[PDB]
């Protein structure tokens, strides 16, 4: 509030007004752009080019609201991180402009790019190896099938369970691989606030239909029913997803899953306890990496625990096993 | 009746589709590059696309945005060969993400979808 | 031919006369194998534990004569090189006795492993992600066809064609994924001498039927008809398979495919020349690489680039491409 | 007639197997690890065995060396998971190699040949 002489010695910032006009172009924000303050002053965003959305954005929280930190932009050969702010003039306290900041981002993620995805590689190597194995096992079956199939000919219909099925064991089993070979080629990341529980539940409804076949007593408990985090929401989903996927047929038939969502001053705990067969004290990390069962964690370590932080360990307990993990409502805490 | 344009690399890939969606209720007519992708949606009237990235020419990245600034109010559906979870910060300009699995019951419910 | 004092601080070696029993153990010999000349003396050597295929070798040898070096041979915990020399005695000049010769090995193929395998994972990295991709491309066909031919229902028989060599396009692709997915796992490496061109036909021999199919004007010349070579002849078996392979359809319907075999003074050049499309100043090396076409060399580059040495480049010429690779006769030399 | 023998992990794996060598004319009595394969081939009369490798017990390379030195003229065929060319010490007591693709018309020459 006063001084605006300082105001311009530093990272970077943007005001867009109740259209997308700007009022201040930062100079720091000048270099990293290209352009001078005056000869884009009051001139809308969108209108620059491989630009777009950074707009796009500003304009959902014009409708939305509620602001957003990103993490993870390209613009040109530049990696970036944004902050979006939205304001009020107390004066009139109305609906008034948005607050971009961006912070000095690439000296930075391609130096902590180097001590993880030069490690990458590795496991990529051994485990490339040892899983690319995991390949042809169902590989020889399904394509051996074709070459069982074709000489009857025609069979009465019930060639199509012993088909599909194990087709299509290996199929969610190609995706549960592409998936992880996901966690080689990206690091996008986009922080928001949102009611957990809002999360947790959302999940739950689209399962339902399923765990409403194998007849489960499904329980839900939480000490707080308003509970919000800042996290990328599109993405502490798929952690939830699978844990969930597992804690289904892990207790199958006439089996029961105990989701808890527990408040704690600074971070949450969401666990996901299922009962039957536990896991040994062995195995208490020793499944984190890539490796499968008689699963494929693996992403959702690194998603709660590298992306936003934290953990995602598990236990044994009360004939059973938990999937558990831990994030600071703001990352802002790092 | 509607009618896609449905663009992608391999001559054995694109003919799958064509008679996928010609089995729900469509008319599919097929471009190969980008730079001829975009031939076969200026002169002419289509309500959606459906594209990959890794391809000759220009990247579908690059090809989705061509379409965006042209049609403000244009469909982009996209689809690459090495599909996950929506990570690419141009893919926020295009709609929706489908992901490449021979299971085609996905793109059925989000083709149907972005039509009304 | 005397002293034999000296005879015993050196490397390791061992005498088998004509039943399989040791006359000198070496003094490094003992250590290396626990156990002292006295008592092993005049023993068999298949009789011994972990042992076997020592003896199983000395054994071919006494039937087929000509001696073997062999590169790669696991010992409990420890890697090996042997070199076996069946010889006679000039005075009877009778086919008298066997010599094993060992080499200290293992402080060096670890040594020059980590400046190859650390290297291995990188690669295993990129390329696993990038073919990685090309592996659901024919899967989302292939399994996308069981979710097309499974509600006819039977077809008139035709989708036959249409399913197992799609089907197929990418099952030999597997085989050419996983057969790179060895040039990791491994590093058995067996060299003999042979006439090569004896090697050449042999190979054509297994192909023959289908270069009958297609019509094709094979030409083999050579001005050596007596040309041997130290080498893995199982291995550099596979190298020719594989120029040969490649330029079987490269040249296809009523194409051509010229192999040269031609004699230098210490080493020899095998070439596959084929017509049509060449490849251009680019692709020189750029097909190296893992890296395929509109192929999948890779191994066949290490396998005589790395494994034997040499070099298995190509080049264009008459409308056309050639195959070429060079490797000294004795390895001996490097 | 004759009876083989064949070892592998995955229940589902063997059970392909199974019937597609009673197709071409023989017997195929089951076993699973490396400690009951061996109880399976002592006190009776088999002329053939295939094996794989990375199996809980111990490893089809040790499997196949049990078999040899018991029985001298043993018929050892390897089939192991992650088949390429019979590259590590073990094999070269075992007898033929062979590579798993869901082609199966490679071991039935195979099979064949070592039978006379």
């Amino acid at each position: 509030f006063s001084e605006s002489i300082l105001e311009s010695l530093e990272t970077a910032i943007i005001t867009l007004s109740k259209d997308g006009r700007i009022t201040e172009w930062n100079k720091k924000a000048e270099q990293l752009f290209g352009l001078k303050k005056e000869n884009v002053l009051g001139r809308r965003l969108k209108d620059l080019p491989d630009f777009e959305e950074i707009g796009s954005v500003a304009e959902s929280v014009f409708e939305n609201k509620e602001p957003v930190f990103l993490n993870f932009y390209k613009f040109g050969e530049r990696y970036f991180n944004i902050r979006f702010s939205p304001f009020r003039n107390a004066k009139t306290q109305l609906l008034e402009g948005v607050i971009i900041t961006i912070d000095d981002v690439t000296e930075l993620y391609k130096y902590e790019e180097e001590r993880k995805r030069r490690e990458r590689l590795s496991i990529l190597g051994e485990m490339t190896a040892r899983v690319a194995h995991e390949i042809r096992n169902p590989i020889t079956i399904i394509g051996g099938f074709i070459m069982r199939m074709k000489k009857h000919l025609d069979d009465p219909e019930t060639l199509k369970k012993y088909i599909n099925i194990i087709t299509n064991e290996l199929s969610r089993l190609e995706t549960i691989v592409k998936e992880i070979l996901e966690y080689s080629k990206e690091r996008v990341l986009e922080f928001t606030e949102f009611n957990l529980n809002e999360l947790i539940r959302e999940v739950y409804v689209l399962f339902e239909e399923k765990i409403r076949k194998m007849n489960i007593d499904f329980c839900f408990e939480t000490d707080n029913e308003d509970l919000r985090v800042e996290a990328d929401r599109t993405r502490i989903k798929q952690v939830l997803i699978n844990l969930v996927q597992n804690a289904i047929e892990a207790t199958g038939e006439n089996g029961k899953i105990k989701i808890t969502s527990e408040d704690m001053y600074t971070k949450v705990r969401v666990s996901v306890w299922n009962s039957g067969p536990p896991i040994p004290e062995e195995l208490k990390e020793k499944i984190f990496s890539p490796f499968f069962t008689t699963l494929g964690l693996s992403i959702c370590r690194k998603i709660i625990e590298d992306e936003h932080g934290g953990k995602i360990w598990t236990e044994n307990r009360e004939n059973g096993v938990v999937f558990i993990f831990e994030i600071p409502k703001t990352p802002e805490k790092r | 009746m509607k009618r896609i344009l449905v663009v992608d690399d391999e001559p054995n890939i694109r003919e799958l589709l064509k008679e996928e969606l010609q089995e729900e209720g469509y008319e599919i007519d097929t471009a190969e590059n980008g730079e001829e992708a975009l031939k076969k949606f200026f002169s002419g009237n289509y309500d959606l696309v459906i594209l990959d990235i890794e391809m000759p020419g220009i990247s579908g990245l690059e090809v989705a945005g061509e379409i965006r600034k042209k049609k403000k109010d244009a469909k982009i559906i996209l689809l690459t060969a090495y599909s996950h979870y929506r990570s690419d910060m141009s893919s926020w300009a295009a709609d929706e993400y489908v992901v490449k699995s021979f299971n085609f019951d996905e793109l059925k419910e989000k083709v149907k979808k972005l039509l009304s």
